DNA sequence: TACCTTAATAACGCCAATAACACAATGTTTATACAGCTAAAT
DNA sequence: ATTTAGCTGTATAAACATTGTGTTATTGGCGTTATTAAGGTAACTTGCTTAT
Protein backbone atom coordinates (compact mmCIF):
# COMPACT_ATOMS: atom_id res chain seq x y z
CA UNK A 1 0.00 0.00 0.00
CA UNK A 2 1.92 3.09 -1.25
CA UNK A 3 -0.38 6.08 -1.90
CA UNK A 4 -3.14 3.44 -1.47
CA UNK A 5 -6.05 4.33 0.89
CA UNK A 6 -7.18 0.77 1.81
CA UNK A 7 -3.91 -1.25 1.71
CA UNK A 8 -5.90 -3.87 -0.30
CA UNK A 9 -5.49 -7.59 0.66
CA UNK A 10 -4.34 -10.45 -1.66
CA UNK A 11 -7.95 -11.35 -2.63
CA UNK A 12 -8.67 -7.77 -3.85
CA UNK A 13 -5.42 -7.70 -5.94
CA UNK A 14 -6.30 -11.11 -7.46
CA UNK A 15 -9.81 -9.82 -8.35
CA UNK A 16 -8.20 -6.68 -9.87
CA UNK A 17 -6.39 -8.84 -12.49
CA UNK A 18 -9.47 -11.16 -12.49
CA UNK A 19 -6.90 -14.03 -12.35
CA UNK A 20 -3.73 -15.12 -10.46
CA UNK A 21 -5.63 -14.92 -7.13
CA UNK A 22 -2.94 -17.07 -5.42
CA UNK A 23 -0.34 -16.11 -8.10
CA UNK A 24 -0.15 -12.56 -6.59
CA UNK A 25 1.69 -13.87 -3.46
CA UNK A 26 4.25 -15.70 -5.68
CA UNK A 27 4.72 -12.53 -7.81
CA UNK A 28 5.31 -10.45 -4.63
CA UNK A 29 7.86 -13.05 -3.41
CA UNK A 30 9.71 -12.89 -6.78
CA UNK A 31 9.74 -9.05 -6.61
CA UNK A 32 11.16 -9.18 -3.02
CA UNK A 33 13.89 -11.66 -4.15
CA UNK A 34 14.83 -9.37 -7.11
CA UNK A 35 14.93 -6.20 -4.89
CA UNK A 36 16.98 -8.11 -2.23
CA UNK A 37 19.99 -8.11 -4.65
CA UNK A 38 23.04 -6.08 -3.43
CA UNK A 39 22.87 -3.29 -6.07
CA UNK A 40 19.50 -2.07 -4.69
CA UNK A 41 19.72 -3.70 -1.20
CA UNK A 42 23.05 -2.06 -0.21
CA UNK A 43 21.83 1.54 -0.80
CA UNK A 44 18.60 1.01 1.24
CA UNK A 45 20.49 -0.86 4.03
CA UNK A 46 21.81 2.44 5.55
CA UNK A 47 18.28 3.60 6.59
CA UNK A 48 17.67 0.35 8.57
CA UNK B 1 -16.98 -7.54 -17.75
CA UNK B 2 -18.81 -6.18 -20.86
CA UNK B 3 -19.78 -2.47 -21.21
CA UNK B 4 -22.51 -1.40 -23.70
CA UNK B 5 -21.54 1.90 -25.39
CA UNK B 6 -23.15 4.31 -27.91
CA UNK B 7 -20.90 6.54 -30.09
CA UNK B 8 -21.34 10.33 -29.64
CA UNK B 9 -22.30 9.75 -25.95
CA UNK B 10 -20.40 11.81 -23.29
CA UNK B 11 -21.22 9.39 -20.41
CA UNK B 12 -20.10 6.34 -22.47
CA UNK B 13 -16.84 8.10 -23.49
CA UNK B 14 -16.12 8.95 -19.80
CA UNK B 15 -16.80 5.29 -18.74
CA UNK B 16 -14.45 4.08 -21.54
CA UNK B 17 -11.69 6.49 -20.32
CA UNK B 18 -12.17 5.20 -16.71
CA UNK B 19 -11.78 1.58 -17.98
CA UNK B 20 -8.67 2.61 -20.03
CA UNK B 21 -7.08 4.02 -16.82
CA UNK B 22 -7.89 0.60 -15.22
CA UNK B 23 -6.57 -1.14 -18.37
CA UNK B 24 -9.01 -3.99 -17.57
CA UNK B 25 -10.64 -6.38 -20.10
CA UNK B 26 -13.43 -4.20 -21.54
CA UNK B 27 -15.48 -5.76 -24.39
CA UNK B 28 -16.96 -2.50 -25.79
CA UNK B 29 -20.31 -3.16 -27.61
CA UNK B 30 -22.04 -0.51 -29.80
CA UNK B 31 -25.88 -0.56 -29.50
CA UNK B 32 -26.19 1.72 -32.59
CA UNK B 33 -24.14 -0.61 -34.87
CA UNK B 34 -26.40 -3.02 -36.85
CA UNK B 35 -23.52 -5.58 -36.67
CA UNK B 36 -24.79 -6.62 -33.18
CA UNK B 37 -28.62 -6.20 -33.26
CA UNK B 38 -29.10 -9.45 -31.25
CA UNK B 39 -26.76 -8.20 -28.46
CA UNK B 40 -28.66 -4.85 -28.35
CA UNK B 41 -31.94 -6.85 -28.03
CA UNK B 42 -30.37 -8.86 -25.14
CA UNK B 43 -29.37 -5.50 -23.51
CA UNK B 44 -33.03 -4.36 -23.91
CA UNK B 45 -34.24 -7.61 -22.23
CA UNK B 46 -31.74 -7.16 -19.33
CA UNK B 47 -32.28 -3.36 -18.99
CA UNK B 48 -35.88 -1.97 -19.06
CA UNK B 49 -34.99 1.51 -20.49
CA UNK B 50 -31.82 0.23 -22.25
CA UNK B 51 -29.85 3.10 -20.62
CA UNK B 52 -26.32 3.62 -22.08
CA UNK B 53 -23.63 3.28 -20.98
CA UNK B 54 -24.61 0.00 -19.22
CA UNK B 55 -21.91 -2.13 -17.51
CA UNK B 56 -22.80 -5.87 -17.73
CA UNK B 57 -21.33 -8.61 -15.48
CA UNK B 58 -22.45 -12.25 -14.98
CA UNK B 59 -23.25 -11.62 -11.26
CA UNK B 60 -25.13 -8.33 -11.87
CA UNK B 61 -25.94 -5.59 -14.45
CA UNK B 62 -25.81 -1.87 -13.43
CA UNK B 63 -27.14 1.39 -15.00
CA UNK B 64 -26.45 5.14 -14.33
CA UNK B 65 -22.99 6.77 -14.78
CA UNK B 66 -22.37 7.54 -11.05
CA UNK B 67 -23.39 4.02 -9.89
CA UNK B 68 -21.22 2.47 -12.67
CA UNK B 69 -18.17 4.56 -11.60
CA UNK B 70 -18.62 3.64 -7.89
CA UNK B 71 -18.98 -0.07 -8.84
CA UNK B 72 -15.78 0.13 -11.00
CA UNK B 73 -13.91 1.70 -8.04
CA UNK B 74 -15.08 -1.15 -5.71
CA UNK B 75 -14.16 -3.80 -8.37
CA UNK B 76 -10.61 -2.48 -9.00
CA UNK B 77 -7.82 -1.73 -6.43
CA UNK B 78 -6.14 0.33 -9.23
CA UNK B 79 -5.27 4.00 -8.36
CA UNK B 80 -8.50 5.57 -6.93
CA UNK B 81 -10.46 8.60 -8.28
CA UNK B 82 -11.78 9.28 -4.72
CA UNK B 83 -10.11 10.92 -1.64
CA UNK B 84 -8.88 8.82 1.36
CA UNK B 85 -10.71 11.24 3.76
CA UNK B 86 -14.55 10.79 4.08
CA UNK B 87 -15.45 14.53 4.27
CA UNK B 88 -13.35 15.10 1.09
CA UNK B 89 -15.08 12.09 -0.58
CA UNK B 90 -18.54 13.52 0.32
CA UNK B 91 -17.57 16.96 -1.09
CA UNK B 92 -16.26 15.35 -4.32
CA UNK B 93 -19.50 13.31 -4.68
CA UNK B 94 -21.65 16.46 -4.19
CA UNK B 95 -19.53 18.38 -6.75
CA UNK B 96 -19.83 15.51 -9.30
CA UNK B 97 -23.63 15.34 -8.79
CA UNK B 98 -23.97 19.14 -9.27
CA UNK B 99 -21.77 19.13 -12.43
CA UNK B 100 -23.73 16.16 -13.89
CA UNK B 101 -27.16 17.76 -13.27
CA UNK B 102 -26.20 21.30 -14.45
CA UNK B 103 -24.18 20.36 -17.59
CA UNK B 104 -24.69 16.65 -18.50
CA UNK B 105 -28.51 17.02 -18.77
CA UNK B 106 -28.12 20.16 -20.96
CA UNK B 107 -25.63 18.25 -23.22
CA UNK B 108 -28.10 15.30 -23.53
CA UNK B 109 -30.96 17.72 -24.43
CA UNK B 110 -28.74 19.49 -27.04
CA UNK B 111 -27.83 16.03 -28.48
CA UNK B 112 -31.46 15.53 -29.71
CA UNK B 113 -32.10 16.52 -33.40
CA UNK B 114 -35.47 18.24 -32.62
CA UNK B 115 -33.85 21.08 -30.57
CA UNK B 116 -35.31 24.63 -30.85
CA UNK B 117 -32.94 27.59 -31.48
CA UNK B 118 -34.01 29.56 -28.35
CA UNK B 119 -33.55 26.57 -26.00
CA UNK B 120 -30.13 25.71 -27.52
CA UNK B 121 -28.93 29.34 -27.20
CA UNK B 122 -30.08 29.59 -23.55
CA UNK B 123 -28.42 26.24 -22.65
CA UNK B 124 -25.11 27.26 -24.32
CA UNK B 125 -25.14 30.65 -22.52
CA UNK B 126 -25.78 29.01 -19.10
CA UNK B 127 -23.01 26.41 -19.73
CA UNK B 128 -20.51 29.18 -20.68
CA UNK B 129 -21.53 31.23 -17.58
CA UNK B 130 -21.13 28.31 -15.10
CA UNK B 131 -18.03 26.74 -16.77
CA UNK B 132 -15.56 29.18 -15.09
CA UNK B 133 -17.15 28.71 -11.63
CA UNK B 134 -17.13 24.89 -11.99
CA UNK B 135 -13.46 24.87 -13.11
CA UNK B 136 -12.43 27.16 -10.20
CA UNK B 137 -14.28 24.95 -7.67
CA UNK B 138 -12.66 21.78 -9.14
CA UNK B 139 -9.14 23.33 -8.95
CA UNK B 140 -9.72 24.43 -5.32
CA UNK B 141 -10.99 20.93 -4.35
CA UNK B 142 -7.99 19.28 -6.09
CA UNK B 143 -5.52 21.54 -4.21
CA UNK B 144 -7.23 20.84 -0.83
CA UNK B 145 -7.19 17.04 -1.47
CA UNK B 146 -3.49 17.20 -2.53
CA UNK B 147 -2.49 19.16 0.62
CA UNK B 148 -3.71 16.34 2.94
CA UNK B 149 -1.60 13.65 1.16
CA UNK B 150 1.64 14.36 -0.85
CA UNK B 151 2.76 12.13 -3.80
CA UNK B 152 -0.41 10.00 -3.34
CA UNK B 153 -0.21 9.04 -7.07
CA UNK B 154 -4.07 9.19 -7.10
CA UNK B 155 -5.92 10.56 -10.21
CA UNK B 156 -9.04 12.71 -9.54
CA UNK B 157 -12.21 11.65 -11.49
CA UNK B 158 -13.69 15.21 -11.27
CA UNK B 159 -10.72 16.72 -13.20
CA UNK B 160 -11.17 14.03 -15.93
CA UNK B 161 -14.94 14.81 -16.10
CA UNK B 162 -14.16 18.58 -16.48
CA UNK B 163 -11.67 17.77 -19.29
CA UNK B 164 -14.33 15.65 -21.08
CA UNK B 165 -16.89 18.50 -20.72
CA UNK B 166 -14.34 20.96 -22.25
CA UNK B 167 -13.67 18.51 -25.15
CA UNK B 168 -17.46 18.22 -25.82
CA UNK B 169 -17.75 22.05 -25.68
CA UNK B 170 -14.99 22.23 -28.37
CA UNK B 171 -16.76 19.53 -30.48
CA UNK B 172 -20.13 21.38 -30.20
CA UNK B 173 -18.21 24.52 -31.34
CA UNK B 174 -19.45 26.49 -28.26
CA UNK B 175 -17.27 29.49 -27.19
CA UNK B 176 -15.64 29.59 -23.69
CA UNK B 177 -15.67 33.12 -22.12
CA UNK B 178 -12.27 33.13 -20.31
CA UNK B 179 -9.91 36.14 -20.73
CA UNK B 180 -7.21 34.50 -18.54
CA UNK B 181 -4.13 33.05 -20.35
CA UNK B 182 -3.42 30.81 -17.32
CA UNK B 183 -6.88 29.12 -17.53
CA UNK B 184 -6.45 28.45 -21.30
CA UNK B 185 -2.92 27.01 -20.76
CA UNK B 186 -4.16 24.73 -17.91
CA UNK B 187 -7.11 23.50 -20.06
CA UNK B 188 -4.67 22.80 -22.97
CA UNK B 189 -2.36 20.85 -20.58
CA UNK B 190 -5.35 18.75 -19.37
CA UNK B 191 -6.28 18.08 -23.06
CA UNK B 192 -2.62 17.10 -23.77
CA UNK B 193 -2.57 14.29 -21.13
CA UNK B 194 -1.42 11.02 -22.85
CA UNK B 195 -4.00 8.62 -21.27
CA UNK B 196 -6.88 10.92 -22.41
CA UNK B 197 -5.55 10.82 -26.04
CA UNK B 198 -6.13 7.02 -26.40
CA UNK B 199 -9.96 7.36 -25.99
CA UNK B 200 -10.15 10.61 -28.08
CA UNK B 201 -8.38 9.07 -31.16
CA UNK C 1 -17.21 14.64 19.54
CA UNK C 2 -20.60 16.42 19.93
CA UNK C 3 -22.91 15.98 16.87
CA UNK C 4 -26.42 17.52 16.43
CA UNK C 5 -29.06 16.91 13.67
CA UNK C 6 -31.80 19.34 12.49
CA UNK C 7 -34.99 17.57 11.26
CA UNK C 8 -38.42 18.54 9.81
CA UNK C 9 -41.63 16.79 11.01
CA UNK C 10 -43.22 14.35 8.49
CA UNK C 11 -40.01 14.10 6.38
CA UNK C 12 -39.13 10.51 5.22
CA UNK C 13 -35.37 11.26 4.81
CA UNK C 14 -35.26 12.88 8.30
CA UNK C 15 -36.78 9.67 9.77
CA UNK C 16 -34.22 7.61 7.78
CA UNK C 17 -31.36 9.72 9.25
CA UNK C 18 -32.76 9.31 12.82
CA UNK C 19 -33.01 5.49 12.32
CA UNK C 20 -29.40 5.38 10.99
CA UNK C 21 -28.18 7.36 14.06
CA UNK C 22 -30.06 4.92 16.36
CA UNK C 23 -28.41 1.91 14.60
CA UNK C 24 -24.97 3.64 14.89
CA UNK C 25 -25.74 4.06 18.64
CA UNK C 26 -23.98 7.48 18.64
CA UNK C 27 -25.48 9.99 21.15
CA UNK C 28 -26.75 13.12 19.30
CA UNK C 29 -28.92 16.26 19.93
CA UNK C 30 -32.18 16.44 17.88
CA UNK C 31 -33.73 19.93 17.31
CA UNK C 32 -37.07 20.60 15.51
CA UNK C 33 -36.70 23.18 12.67
CA UNK C 34 -40.09 24.81 13.51
CA UNK C 35 -39.13 25.66 17.14
CA UNK C 36 -36.08 27.69 15.94
CA UNK C 37 -36.66 31.42 15.19
CA UNK C 38 -37.64 31.89 11.48
CA UNK C 39 -34.79 34.35 10.72
CA UNK C 40 -32.42 31.99 12.63
CA UNK C 41 -33.87 29.01 10.66
CA UNK C 42 -33.18 30.88 7.36
CA UNK C 43 -29.61 31.75 8.54
CA UNK C 44 -28.54 28.08 8.95
CA UNK C 45 -29.45 27.38 5.27
CA UNK C 46 -30.25 30.16 2.70
CA UNK C 47 -32.00 27.58 0.44
CA UNK C 48 -33.63 26.11 3.58
CA UNK C 49 -33.11 22.32 3.98
CA UNK C 50 -34.88 20.88 7.09
CA UNK C 51 -32.72 17.68 7.25
CA UNK C 52 -28.96 18.55 7.19
CA UNK C 53 -27.28 17.53 10.52
CA UNK C 54 -24.81 19.71 12.52
CA UNK C 55 -20.98 19.47 12.98
CA UNK C 56 -18.40 21.91 14.50
CA UNK C 57 -16.38 22.36 11.26
CA UNK C 58 -18.66 20.83 8.56
CA UNK C 59 -22.37 20.91 7.48
CA UNK C 60 -24.13 18.69 4.86
CA UNK C 61 -27.53 19.69 3.35
CA UNK C 62 -27.52 16.95 0.64
CA UNK C 63 -29.92 14.04 1.46
CA UNK C 64 -28.77 11.96 -1.58
CA UNK C 65 -25.21 11.52 -0.21
CA UNK C 66 -26.11 12.25 3.46
CA UNK C 67 -26.76 8.57 4.36
CA UNK C 68 -23.48 7.51 2.66
CA UNK C 69 -21.53 10.24 4.55
CA UNK C 70 -23.14 9.16 7.88
CA UNK C 71 -22.08 5.53 7.18
CA UNK C 72 -18.48 6.52 6.22
CA UNK C 73 -17.98 8.89 9.23
CA UNK C 74 -18.84 6.15 11.77
CA UNK C 75 -16.90 2.81 11.91
CA UNK C 76 -19.76 1.17 13.90
CA UNK C 77 -21.49 -1.90 12.33
CA UNK C 78 -22.04 -0.82 8.67
CA UNK C 79 -25.49 -0.43 7.02
CA UNK C 80 -23.93 -1.71 3.73
CA UNK C 81 -23.12 -5.39 2.85
CA UNK C 82 -19.48 -6.61 3.21
CA UNK C 83 -19.70 -8.57 -0.11
CA UNK C 84 -18.76 -6.29 -3.07
CA UNK C 85 -21.51 -7.68 -5.39
CA UNK C 86 -24.26 -7.22 -2.75
CA UNK C 87 -22.92 -3.70 -2.00
CA UNK C 88 -23.14 -2.81 -5.75
CA UNK C 89 -26.71 -4.26 -6.06
CA UNK C 90 -27.93 -2.38 -2.92
CA UNK C 91 -26.81 1.01 -4.39
CA UNK C 92 -28.76 0.28 -7.63
CA UNK C 93 -31.86 -0.64 -5.53
CA UNK C 94 -31.52 2.64 -3.56
CA UNK C 95 -31.23 4.58 -6.88
CA UNK C 96 -34.38 2.78 -8.16
CA UNK C 97 -36.37 3.85 -5.04
CA UNK C 98 -34.97 7.45 -5.21
CA UNK C 99 -35.34 7.94 -9.01
CA UNK C 100 -39.16 7.50 -9.18
CA UNK C 101 -40.86 7.83 -5.76
CA UNK C 102 -42.24 11.40 -6.23
CA UNK C 103 -45.63 10.11 -7.58
CA UNK C 104 -46.11 7.64 -4.66
CA UNK C 105 -45.95 10.34 -1.92
CA UNK C 106 -45.73 13.89 -3.39
CA UNK C 107 -48.61 13.51 -5.93
CA UNK C 108 -50.99 11.92 -3.35
CA UNK C 109 -49.95 14.52 -0.71
CA UNK C 110 -50.69 17.60 -2.89
CA UNK C 111 -52.01 16.60 -6.38
CA UNK C 112 -54.85 14.31 -5.14
CA UNK C 113 -57.07 17.03 -3.54
CA UNK C 114 -60.27 15.13 -4.55
CA UNK C 115 -61.26 12.27 -2.16
CA UNK C 116 -62.02 10.09 -5.24
CA UNK C 117 -58.57 11.04 -6.66
CA UNK C 118 -56.93 9.81 -3.40
CA UNK C 119 -59.08 6.64 -3.71
CA UNK C 120 -58.08 6.23 -7.41
CA UNK C 121 -54.38 6.50 -6.40
CA UNK C 122 -54.90 3.99 -3.52
CA UNK C 123 -56.20 1.19 -5.83
CA UNK C 124 -53.20 1.61 -8.20
CA UNK C 125 -50.79 1.66 -5.20
CA UNK C 126 -52.37 -1.58 -3.85
CA UNK C 127 -51.94 -3.27 -7.29
CA UNK C 128 -48.27 -2.11 -7.41
CA UNK C 129 -47.73 -3.56 -3.88
CA UNK C 130 -49.30 -6.88 -5.06
CA UNK C 131 -46.90 -6.90 -8.07
CA UNK C 132 -44.01 -6.32 -5.60
CA UNK C 133 -45.50 -9.27 -3.60
CA UNK C 134 -44.00 -11.66 -6.21
CA UNK C 135 -40.43 -10.60 -5.25
CA UNK C 136 -37.89 -11.32 -2.45
CA UNK C 137 -39.29 -13.89 0.03
CA UNK C 138 -37.80 -14.86 3.44
CA UNK C 139 -35.10 -12.15 3.22
CA UNK C 140 -34.16 -10.89 6.72
CA UNK C 141 -34.57 -7.21 5.64
CA UNK C 142 -33.93 -7.48 1.86
CA UNK C 143 -31.49 -9.24 -0.53
CA UNK C 144 -28.71 -9.39 2.13
CA UNK C 145 -27.55 -11.74 4.96
CA UNK C 146 -27.40 -8.77 7.39
CA UNK C 147 -29.40 -5.60 8.25
CA UNK C 148 -28.86 -3.00 5.46
CA UNK C 149 -29.29 0.79 4.90
CA UNK C 150 -31.96 -0.01 2.24
CA UNK C 151 -34.07 -1.66 5.02
CA UNK C 152 -33.85 1.74 6.83
CA UNK C 153 -35.18 3.48 3.66
CA UNK C 154 -38.29 1.19 3.63
CA UNK C 155 -39.10 2.14 7.26
CA UNK C 156 -39.45 5.87 6.34
CA UNK C 157 -41.94 5.00 3.53
CA UNK C 158 -43.93 2.60 5.80
CA UNK C 159 -44.39 5.26 8.56
CA UNK C 160 -45.13 8.06 6.02
CA UNK C 161 -47.75 5.89 4.21
CA UNK C 162 -49.31 4.93 7.60
CA UNK C 163 -49.57 8.68 8.40
CA UNK C 164 -51.35 8.92 4.99
CA UNK C 165 -54.04 6.51 6.31
CA UNK C 166 -52.84 3.68 4.04
CA UNK C 167 -52.01 0.82 6.47
CA UNK C 168 -51.51 -2.59 4.76
CA UNK C 169 -50.19 -5.69 6.63
CA UNK C 170 -52.26 -8.72 5.44
CA UNK C 171 -53.94 -6.57 2.72
CA UNK C 172 -50.53 -5.38 1.37
CA UNK C 173 -49.85 -8.73 -0.37
CA UNK C 174 -47.28 -11.34 0.73
CA UNK C 175 -44.75 -8.78 2.13
CA UNK C 176 -45.90 -9.48 5.74
CA UNK C 177 -42.84 -11.72 6.34
CA UNK C 178 -40.37 -8.79 6.75
CA UNK C 179 -42.79 -5.97 7.76
CA UNK C 180 -43.28 -7.33 11.34
CA UNK C 181 -39.52 -8.17 11.64
CA UNK C 182 -38.45 -4.59 10.67
CA UNK C 183 -40.36 -3.10 13.67
CA UNK C 184 -38.42 -5.57 15.89
CA UNK C 185 -35.18 -3.51 15.61
CA UNK C 186 -35.01 -0.93 18.47
CA UNK C 187 -33.95 1.96 16.15
CA UNK C 188 -36.90 1.34 13.73
CA UNK C 189 -39.54 1.41 16.54
CA UNK C 190 -39.39 5.24 17.03
CA UNK C 191 -42.19 6.32 14.59
CA UNK C 192 -44.99 7.68 16.88
CA UNK C 193 -46.54 7.83 20.41
CA UNK C 194 -48.87 4.26 34.38
CA UNK C 195 -45.07 4.36 34.99
CA UNK C 196 -44.21 2.89 31.54
CA UNK C 197 -45.73 5.81 29.57
CA UNK C 198 -43.81 8.43 31.64
CA UNK C 199 -40.50 6.49 31.43
CA UNK C 200 -40.90 6.03 27.64
CA UNK C 201 -41.67 9.76 27.11
CA UNK C 202 -38.66 10.80 29.28
C1' DT D 1 -8.42 8.97 58.74
C1' DA D 2 -12.40 2.48 59.25
C1' DC D 3 -13.92 -0.74 56.96
C1' DC D 4 -16.08 -3.21 53.09
C1' DT D 5 -18.98 -4.70 50.30
C1' DT D 6 -20.71 -5.42 46.82
C1' DA D 7 -20.67 -3.90 43.11
C1' DA D 8 -18.74 -2.30 39.82
C1' DT D 9 -14.90 -0.58 36.59
C1' DA D 10 -11.10 -1.98 34.49
C1' DA D 11 -7.38 -5.15 33.62
C1' DC D 12 -6.93 -9.96 32.09
C1' DG D 13 -7.64 -15.01 30.49
C1' DC D 14 -9.72 -17.90 27.03
C1' DC D 15 -11.70 -18.90 22.66
C1' DA D 16 -13.73 -18.71 17.75
C1' DA D 17 -12.40 -16.95 13.08
C1' DT D 18 -9.26 -15.80 10.28
C1' DA D 19 -5.82 -13.29 6.90
C1' DA D 20 -1.68 -14.41 6.14
C1' DC D 21 2.10 -17.23 6.12
C1' DA D 22 3.62 -21.80 3.90
C1' DC D 23 4.30 -25.38 1.07
C1' DA D 24 2.49 -28.11 -2.74
C1' DA D 25 1.86 -28.88 -7.20
C1' DT D 26 1.51 -28.62 -10.95
C1' DG D 27 1.24 -25.76 -15.27
C1' DT D 28 3.29 -22.10 -16.74
C1' DT D 29 7.81 -19.20 -17.01
C1' DT D 30 12.46 -19.57 -17.83
C1' DA D 31 16.23 -20.85 -19.43
C1' DT D 32 18.36 -24.07 -21.95
C1' DA D 33 20.38 -26.53 -25.30
C1' DC D 34 21.87 -28.61 -29.67
C1' DA D 35 20.31 -28.88 -33.29
C1' DG D 36 18.30 -29.08 -37.72
C1' DC D 37 18.17 -25.48 -39.75
C1' DT D 38 20.45 -21.19 -41.19
C1' DA D 39 23.92 -17.47 -42.17
C1' DA D 40 28.40 -17.30 -43.83
C1' DA D 41 32.00 -19.93 -45.77
C1' DT D 42 34.05 -22.07 -49.28
C1' DA E 1 26.35 -26.63 -55.39
C1' DT E 2 27.35 -28.10 -50.58
C1' DT E 3 27.96 -27.52 -46.21
C1' DT E 4 28.93 -25.36 -42.92
C1' DA E 5 28.54 -22.49 -39.48
C1' DG E 6 25.43 -19.79 -38.05
C1' DC E 7 21.10 -19.34 -35.36
C1' DT E 8 19.24 -19.95 -31.63
C1' DG E 9 14.10 -22.57 -32.13
C1' DT E 10 11.12 -24.51 -29.20
C1' DA E 11 10.60 -28.42 -27.03
C1' DT E 12 12.22 -29.36 -23.51
C1' DA E 13 14.24 -28.54 -19.65
C1' DA E 14 14.40 -25.97 -16.29
C1' DA E 15 12.65 -22.55 -14.02
C1' DC E 16 8.96 -20.24 -13.19
C1' DA E 17 3.85 -19.75 -12.78
C1' DT E 18 -0.42 -20.98 -11.26
C1' DT E 19 -3.29 -23.51 -8.78
C1' DG E 20 -4.15 -25.72 -4.43
C1' DT E 21 -3.34 -26.83 -0.06
C1' DG E 22 -1.91 -26.83 4.26
C1' DT E 23 -0.72 -23.50 8.65
C1' DT E 24 -1.13 -19.99 11.49
C1' DA E 25 -2.51 -16.44 13.02
C1' DT E 26 -5.25 -12.72 14.51
C1' DT E 27 -9.67 -10.24 14.97
C1' DG E 28 -13.85 -10.95 17.55
C1' DG E 29 -15.95 -12.54 21.35
C1' DC E 30 -16.85 -13.86 26.25
C1' DG E 31 -15.99 -14.01 30.40
C1' DT E 32 -12.68 -12.84 33.53
C1' DT E 33 -10.12 -11.10 37.18
C1' DA E 34 -7.69 -6.82 38.80
C1' DT E 35 -10.19 -1.77 40.54
C1' DT E 36 -12.95 1.23 41.92
C1' DA E 37 -16.63 4.46 43.47
C1' DA E 38 -20.17 5.55 46.49
C1' DG E 39 -23.21 5.01 50.44
C1' DG E 40 -23.25 5.01 55.32
C1' DT E 41 -21.67 6.00 60.04
C1' DA E 42 -24.20 10.52 64.49
C1' DA E 43 -21.51 11.61 73.13
C1' DC E 44 -18.54 16.40 72.15
C1' DT E 45 -15.88 19.97 70.33
C1' DT E 46 -21.19 25.50 66.33
C1' DG E 47 -16.99 33.65 63.15
C1' DC E 48 -12.21 31.43 61.16
C1' DT E 49 -6.84 31.56 59.78
C1' DT E 50 -3.44 34.43 58.25
C1' DA E 51 0.05 36.85 57.49
C1' DT E 52 6.42 42.33 56.78
N1 LIG F 1 -28.55 9.28 -20.70
C1 LIG F 1 -28.09 9.24 -19.43
N2 LIG F 1 -28.63 10.08 -18.52
C2 LIG F 1 -28.20 10.08 -17.23
C3 LIG F 1 -27.13 9.15 -16.85
N3 LIG F 1 -26.90 9.36 -15.54
C4 LIG F 1 -27.75 10.33 -15.12
N4 LIG F 1 -28.52 10.76 -16.13
C5 LIG F 1 -29.56 11.82 -16.03
O1 LIG F 1 -29.01 12.96 -15.37
C6 LIG F 1 -29.93 13.51 -14.43
C7 LIG F 1 -29.29 13.54 -13.05
O2 LIG F 1 -29.45 12.26 -12.44
P1 LIG F 1 -28.92 11.99 -10.94
O3 LIG F 1 -28.16 13.21 -10.50
O4 LIG F 1 -28.26 10.63 -10.94
O5 LIG F 1 -30.29 11.88 -10.10
P2 LIG F 1 -30.99 13.19 -9.48
O6 LIG F 1 -31.98 13.60 -10.54
O7 LIG F 1 -31.62 12.72 -8.19
O8 LIG F 1 -29.87 14.18 -9.28
C8 LIG F 1 -31.16 12.61 -14.43
O9 LIG F 1 -32.28 13.16 -15.10
P3 LIG F 1 -33.73 12.80 -14.50
O10 LIG F 1 -34.80 13.33 -15.42
O11 LIG F 1 -33.73 13.15 -13.03
O12 LIG F 1 -33.70 11.20 -14.63
P4 LIG F 1 -34.76 10.30 -13.82
O13 LIG F 1 -34.00 9.91 -12.57
O14 LIG F 1 -35.93 11.23 -13.59
O15 LIG F 1 -35.04 9.15 -14.75
C9 LIG F 1 -30.74 11.37 -15.18
O16 LIG F 1 -31.81 10.89 -16.00
C10 LIG F 1 -26.59 8.26 -17.91
O17 LIG F 1 -25.68 7.44 -17.66
N5 LIG F 1 -27.11 8.37 -19.14
MG1 LIG G 1 -35.04 12.99 -9.97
Amino acid sequence: GIGMNTDHTLEEVGKQFNVTRERIRQIEAKALRKLKHPSRSAFLKTFL
Amino acid sequence: MLLYTKKDDIYSDIVRMILLIKGANAKIVDVSKEENSKHLEELNIITPNGNIPTLSTDDFAVYRLSVIIEAIEDLYPFPPMFPVFPKQRANARILLEYVNKTFLQNIIKLQSPDLDEKQANEIKMLMQRDIISTYKKIVSEREVNAESNPDAQNINVLTLIITFVFYYFIKLKISIPTKDKNIIKEIKELLSEPNFIKTIK
Amino acid sequence: MKVTLYTTKYCPYSLRARIALAEKKMSTDIVEAGDLEPAMIKKITPNGVFPVLMEKDYSINNRKALLIYIDERFPAPSLLPNVVNERIKIRLSLDKIDNEWYPVLDQIRKHRSDQKMLESMFKDLKESLLAMEKAFTGSEFFISSGFTLADCYIAALIICLEAEGFIIDDEYGAIYEYKKRLFARDSVKKANILLKTLRTHR
